[PDB]
């Protein structure tokens, strides 16, 4: 243990933006962790930035108000960020740092983990193989999600992309062939009425139990939005590699992460780098994005689901831009869909899932995944390129096959994917829609379909 | 030595007490020992790079010097290990361990000292032989494919003062003694080299031997040579898998060298299961590729600084066992993942951008990069001549070949095998677009060629015209209506047909088709080619005779000549001997001439 | 020196290629019976028949008294290692010192002998020999065996420069053999 | 002479980037040349950047690796960097700093020069007159070329620009209405096939007794690139100016040059241009691209070409926009004639000689050159344009003329520029292939040639 007294100085000898500058520290420790005591009472917390000599910056997390530099005492803890980390965490609610937030005690420790971790070695992983059955048929049916892998969300302001997390979040499951699972919530730079969304919806849609949620809100100290993905996944990586669970960690608006990453980057009297972001933004979101897979001994995995939102609907920016270079796939939620109101507004079009052959087939869900799913892209794709044709050349001349993919188009927005915000269908709920979906066009239409499935999935 | 710690800024550490340190040393910082290399002296401070997380470094800290930049192991040991690219042995931080991280400053050898090697020292040396840098003077006997020379290092020279009997030896007992004015050295199996400098030959030669694939495109249309340097594509759902299992199971190399440069996690894990798997077969015997592959492997989370050093220990192996005697074939896959790195650790260093952000020196680095590749005359006594070629892999966004890394590369690299997502979903496999690719190593190997392969040359010439004439007929049959197509264009828009479905397509999964010797396709090329010139021949003859001929009677004279055509790529190389399909093809040939003089 | 071979290290690579030349000859011919042939290289094997130590050949070298082309060094050295390689290869048998010499003087005026087919034959002939130093008693490996052998008199009798069908033959049946699967 | 011993320092108080810094440097010369001897024994070269009472900021040739502050021992030279200059020097091959590379002797020098060279007075030259006949009859008939010009090739990567210029090399000469060059060859930063390449193309189309070569590799320091075509020229002027030859000087990637250049600036944090090349690129070129001429007394000459590589084909990159501000005129190579096989794919509007006007005409080659000439560029311009309106309006919607000019662009292509590569036309050749081309139109759609010209030329 640490079993030394700990040392408190007077010494301050500056205060500037967020930082306190101490002289006559003994042996200062890069990135420790100090409790200041303020000259009325007031208790706040911060963590060392810079190191040198018989000095330390350390950056408070509620800010430098009423701090003086004669009677503000600063107690150096003598060690750096662990967190406390036990499986009754599942079913409670903390802040981005941490603490109890729904009236309860805090966390008896299992163990004290670094919150920063260690990379998996890349001949421990093994490769997606199961899949992670989400209840939405428009990413169940068609974009599939492995055990394993990191799929994002783009979206934008305005489009539901929180509704759209919390259904994943209160739906989200193991398939029942013929349960030992976890969800890890992590919300970055919300408001209060989405956090309040969030903490009532979760916590009385009777789910509750196998999640584990992290609260941060936009007016919360700008470093905690720093630590917060940081203790999801550290929590994340117990539950899944020391108690074998199957771990979901859902993170909603990385965009705010980048944003206070640039804050603590320019507190720090760095140069800005392209576009306002640092130069490192790749590193650290990939010391987040690669914290997940299946690994080589244990029986539990971690699926990863960013979400984003693209500023100025742009898809070169550079929080988009770096996250597809880490993950695989992703899921795009439309605008045009929005507006004609359907819910999910989830664009199949340019959305993928670079690891669906390995998460769906004989076993894993059905015989007839796969098939099923490009005779549905074909569809869709053609009935858009017909319902384009139809406005130039005009609805009374056009052939009997291209009425049938303007029926088509129609029946798939509102069949399959618009789908009700409460509402929880199976993949093979899924397939059967899809398959209630392509029995429009005869059966020697449906090109993409081997004979021998068509034989036994068409005739119902 | 040992320095100490004055301060922590981020990665940035600064190190008092540090007075002869060299610039680009490695230092190990801390109590854990976390690996950094020093970037600026003033005075006698220095300071460091720290590659992994400082977080829990204090003031006071030892600072222990190496004395070395950042080096390679070169012994025995390397066939078959998994490393990164700071040559970390992975599999052993594995199972050593017994846990599924990387612990922060971990310290183990790249190169076990567990093992013992059989070393038979050359047989002809003796105490006062005269032995300079680069002589084999021994070989340990790695596994039962690789024989793994012992090599002076390249700097060395004197007289023997001692040598080992042949014996087990493991890497740290002293083999070799020599003397040298007074002063001795002494030599174990294992060397060591900075990676960022190119080893020394005696000439670098030119490049004019054929790096056989086993496909008939690439083999045929878009060659390369033993020492030359080729792009590829590296995107998704392209069929790029096929380039690098080529060139492990059936290539003519003798080594092979895979380089990962900051992939994706899942789609490493799927490299190293896939790699332990493939086969060969020597000597009749079926063997393990691992046991003449070495993989460097990072992921995107690993320290930026090993994903920008991986290209470096990959070329630095390489060119250790061309030293040997051997002909290598490395290859790296996403050097654009490496570009980035590069551009991240220049933006940590505040420096100036350029062109896109990436930094000014990135165009002298891909060059100098690629001009370590060629096929070399080895230095050293025993006379012999060795060989590296790179396969580089760009992934340019959307396929734009307008970014800074991948103009470079184009501008510098000869061949370019260009793989499309359009012909993949065709089911066209190996999806090369033919169109877009080129090779500019077809005038080196003409020597080869008119010595080997006389009737070769001419037909590559035909076969693509023939193929470019079937393209730029596109828009005649689609803005006029198929029918104003002269007999010509008839046959050449039919036979085109025939070699893009029958000679440019080819099935790994299959008994007769995973490797094409060169002679079965010069044959399959041949008989093709000399089909269109009869048929080309019979119809522009009878131009103007009342006996016109259209393809409708060609194809009909002929109806089961044009299925053996189609039917040539099912013989098999191994069931079938190498005289028998030589004389199927060769009964062919007269089977066509004879059936084209009963139709004039 | 076009790039890497400075001063020291190219005249360090002069001494050692003197040294591999005396070795290579030595070996060759212990009991010296090819005097054409020690004679040709006369000039080289003076420095090593009497002691001279690593610094006095390179001082030799550096002033010009010995040989410093590594040029014309490297393609006389070639010769006798091709020399050594094939006298080396058929080790049981052996050959007699007119066929040596023949032999000798037909490598010696080749255009390039690396670009040779005596390479390449030589290169065959010793895959053979190197699958059977430590192969497993079986019935391929004891055909290979007789093959080899009777591949190998047959050199000692006729020799590798010269055509001689029945050492083609017999060199690609031992290859074709060579190749075939163990089951 | 400098008679007194030199100053050997182990002071240095810090190494950064590719300079080092020295202290308590006695009366430190700007300009300087020190020998830096390494710790283990390797030896470099570096030149003074800046001196400041007694610290000097040294900039090392081959860089900063394995340098320390405490056993690295720097001699000053006392001294510029002069170079030895003799003669023997042709046919003699050396590395980008200057030593032999061809397992001879150092040079014996007849003189020492300072190779920064010494601005020529603008009164004391004499403008270059006498026109050089290069045989390829895109250069002579259209962008003449005088003995005297410094005209580069603007090219690209992967074209053939080495062939071109090495026709050139091995074709040129003088114009007979009624001996040779010297070649100085420096290279920079080219890959082995190309070095390969130019020396056998001297030593067997030619003399390599006349020839003087600087390789400076890929593998090469990047800063030596920075003097090597220094070096070129100061034995370009020995051989010129003071031995009477005439000198033709082949600076290979200049691009090389520019981007090593725009290195060194950034290393010490200097005013950027366009695209981060230094402010002072263009009085840098031409310190280089100005010491070609003729001098009022001396039958001497020096006649450069340059070799460029546009980056993108760009011709507003800094590179090329800077050079062709310098130099007087330029040949570009074009990439959209290389890909219909056609030699030398030289694109004639983008080109320009401006010392052509003065070496064509009556008693220099004959009477009509300049008229066929322009006639020849405005016909081109006129059929391109032409060429371009079809590409909307279709191949039947075209006039009488506009055919003409479609026959005439076609014809041009394939008979005046495409050449052959062995193929040595006289200017006066050139100039008959010019009417031939000419007499595609009447003598009424030639607006450029006056009547009198048209009256004894065009008829025949």
């Amino acid at each position: 243990y640490l079993s030394q007294p700990r040392l408190t100085y007077k010494t301050v000898s500056g205060v500037n933006g967020p930082l306190v500058i101490l002289d006559h520290v003994k042996f200062p420790r890069y990135a420790e962790i100090v409790h200041l005591t303020l000259p009325d009472g007031t208790k706040r917390s911060g963590q060392v930035l810079e190191v040198s000599g018989s000095k330390a910056v350390v950056q408070v997390f509620e800010g430098t108000s009423g701090i003086d530099a004669k009677k503000t005492s600063c107690e150096f803890t003598g060690d750096i960020l662990r967190t406390p980390v036990s499986e009754d965490m599942l079913g409670r609610v903390f802040n981005g740092s941490g603490k109890p937030i729904d009236r309860g005690p805090v966390v008896l420790a299992e163990d004290f983990l670094d919150i920063m971790g260690q990379p998996i070695n890349p001949q421990c992983r093994i490769y997606p193989e199961e899949m992670i059955q989400t209840g939405i048929s428009a990413i169940d049916g068609m974009n599939s999600i492995a055990r394993g892998q990191k799929i994002p969300i783009f979206s934008a302001a305005g489009l539901p992309h929180n509704e759209i997390a919390a259904q994943i979040c209160r739906q989200a499951g193991l398939v029942k062939k013929s349960e030992n699972f976890a969800i890890v919530f992590a919300a970055m730079g919300v408001n209060m009425e989405t956090a309040r969304f969030f903490k009532s919806d979760f916590e009385e849609n009777g789910s509750m139990d196998n999640v584990c949620l992290f609260l941060n809100l936009a007016n919360d100290p700008t470093i905690e939005r720093i630590i917060t993905p940081r203790l999801a996944l550290t929590t994340a990586e117990f539950l899944a590699y020391q108690c074998e669970k199957h771990v979901l960690v859902i993170l909603t608006d990385m965009s705010s992460y980048a944003e206070a990453l640039r804050e603590v980057s320019a507190a720090r009297e760095e140069v800005p780098g392209r576009r306002g972001f640092p130069g490192y933004m790749y590193t650290d979101l990939a010391t987040i994005y690669e914290r997940a897979g299946r690994v080589e001994g244990r029986n539990g995995s971690i699926t990863q689901i960013p979400i984003l939102t693209m500023p100025n609907d742009d898809i070169t920016h550079p929080i988009p831009d770096l996250t597809g270079y880490i993950t695989e796939g992703q899921i795009y939620v439309d605008r045009q869909l929005h507006n004609r109101q359907i819910y999910p507004p989830i664009n199949v079009l340019p959305s993928l899932s670079r690891l669906m052959k390995s998460a769906i087939g004989e076993g894993m869900t059905r015989k007839d995944h796969a098939d099923v799913s490009n005779q549905l892209y074909a569809c869709y794709a053609i009935g858009k390129d017909v319902q384009a044709m139809k406005a130039v050349v005009g609805e009374e001349a056009l052939t009997s096959d291209d009425l049938l993919y303007l029926e088509f188009l129609q029946k798939f927005e509102r069949n399959f994917i618009a789908q009700g915000p409460y509402e929880n269908r199976t993949v093979f709920e899924t397939l059967d829609i899809g398959w209630q979906l392509l029995r429009i066009f005869p059966k020697e239409m449906l090109k993409r379909i081997p004979q021998s499935t068509l034989s036994e999935f068409y005739p119902r | 030595t040992f320095g100490y710690v004055h301060g922590v800024s981020g990665p940035v550490v600064t190190a008092c007490d540090m007075a002869g340190a060299a610039m680009y040393e490695l230092v190990r910082v801390g109590h854990s020992e976390l690996v950094g290399e020093i970037i600026r002296l003033e005075g006698d401070m220095a300071t460091i790079q720290v590659y992994e997380e400082t977080s829990g470094v204090s003031v006071g800290d030892p600072v222990l010097r190496t004395g070395k930049p950042l080096s390679v192991e070169l012994g025995p040991g390397i066939m078959g290990a998994i490393f990164d690219g700071i040559q970390r042995p992975l599999s052993d931080i594995s199972s050593q361990t017994q846990s599924i991280y990387i612990p922060r400053g971990v310290n183990v050898s790249a190169l076990s000292r567990d093992i013992k090697w059989d070393f038979t020292p050359c047989k002809n040396l003796r105490v006062g032989s005269h032995i300079t840098g680069g002589d084999i003077y021994g070989i340990v006997s790695e596994n039962s494919l690789i024989k793994h020379k012992i090599m002076l290092p390249p700097r060395n020279r004197g007289t023997v003062t001692y040598i080992a009997p042949p014996g087990n030896y493991d890497t740290s007992d002293v083999v070799l003694e020599l003397e040298f004015e007074g002063v001795k050295e002494k030599f174990t199996m294992v060397q060591v080299w900075p990676v960022r400098q190119v080893r020394p030959v005696t000439e670098k030669l030119p490049a004019n031997h054929p790096l056989l694939t086993g496909q008939r495109v690439l083999d045929a249309l878009f060659p390369c040579v033993q020492g030359g340097t080729t792009a590829i594509p590296g995107a998704f759902g392209c069929g790029k898998t096929v380039i690098s299992q080529s060139l492990s199971k059936y290539s003519n190399s003798d080594v092979i060298i895979y380089v990962g440069c900051g992939e994706r996690g899942n789609e490493m894990s799927e490299v190293l299961r896939d790699f332990p798997e493939l086969t060969m077969e020597v000597d009749g015997k079926v063997e393990s590729i691992m046991k003449r592959t070495a993989l460097v492997a990072n992921t995107s989370n690993m320290p930026v600084a090993a994903r920008e050093a991986s290209i470096y220990t990959g070329i630095t192996l390489s060119e250790y066992f061309r030293d040997m005697g051997y002909h290598v074939s490395m290859m790296a896959d996403s050097t654009s993942r490496w570009a980035e790195a590069l551009r991240e650790i220049s933006g940590r260093l505040a420096e100036m951008p350029a062109d896109s952000g990436y930094p000014a020196y990135l165009g002298a680095r891909l060059a100098s990069f690629y001009e370590r590749a060629g096929r070399v005359k080895c230095l050293g006594n025993p006379e012999r001549e060795g060989s590296v070629s790179i396969v580089g892999a760009v992934s340019p966004p959307g396929g734009d070949f307008s970014d800074p890394v991948t103009s470079a590369t184009l501008g510098i690299v000869q061949v370019f095998w260009g793989l499309d997502k359009k012909l993949a979903q065709r089911k066209h496999f190996p999806s090369v677009n033919w169109l877009i690719s080129y090779s500019k190593y077809m005038r080196a190997l003409d020597e080869y060629y008119d010595k080997h392969f006389t009737e070769f040359v001419p037909l590559r010439t035909k076969a693509k015209e023939i193929l470019q004439e079937e393209e730029d007929l596109a828009e005649i049959v689609q803005l006029v209506g198929k029918a104003s197509l002269a007999e010509t264009d008839k046959i050449t828009l039919e036979v085109a047909k025939l070699i893009k479905d029958d000679f440019l397509q080819q099935n790994g999964y299959t008994p007769y088709d995973r490797f094409c010797p060169f002679y079965k396709t010069v044959g399959m090329l041949s008989n093709m080619i000399a089909f269109y010139d009869m048929a080309r021949r019979a119809v522009e003859t009878t131009a103007q005779s009342d006996n016109k001929i259209t393809w409708s009677i060609i194809r009909e004279h002929m109806g089961d000549i044009l299925y053996k055509l189609s039917s040539m790529k099912f013989k098999d190389p191994l069931k079938d001997g190498e005289a028998k399909i030589k004389s199927d093809y060769a009964q062919l040939l007269e089977d066509m001439q004879n059936a084209f003089r009963s139709l004039e | 020196k076009m790039g890497g071979l400075t001063s020291e290290q190219y005249h360090s690579q002069v001494v050692g290629k003197i040294g591999y030349i005396a070795r290579c000859m030595q070996t060759i011919d212990p009991e010296n019976n090819l005097k054409k042939i020690r004679e040709d290289y006369q000039d080289v094997l003076i420095w090593a028949e009497k002691n001279y130590r690593f610094e006095e050949i390179l001082e030799a070298s550096k002033s010009g008294k010995c040989p410093n082309d590594l040029d014309a060094l490297s393609r006389r050295s070639l010769i006798l290692q091709e020399l050594l390689r094939l006298v080396s290869s058929i080790s049981p048998f052996k050959m007699k010192l007119d066929l040596i010499e023949s032999q000798y003087e037909k490598m010696k005026q080749h255009v390039n002998l690396w670009k040779s087919d005596y390479h390449v034959k030589l290169n065959q002939l010793n895959q053979l020999t190197d699958y059977l130093k430590n192969a497993a008693p079986t019935p391929k490996n004891n055909f290979l065996r007789a093959m080899t052998s009777v591949l190998q008199m047959q050199i000692a009798q006729y020799g590798i420069t010269e055509d001689n069908e029945g050492i083609n033959q017999l060199f690609k049946l031992g290859l074709h053999l060579l190749a075939m699967a163990n089951e």
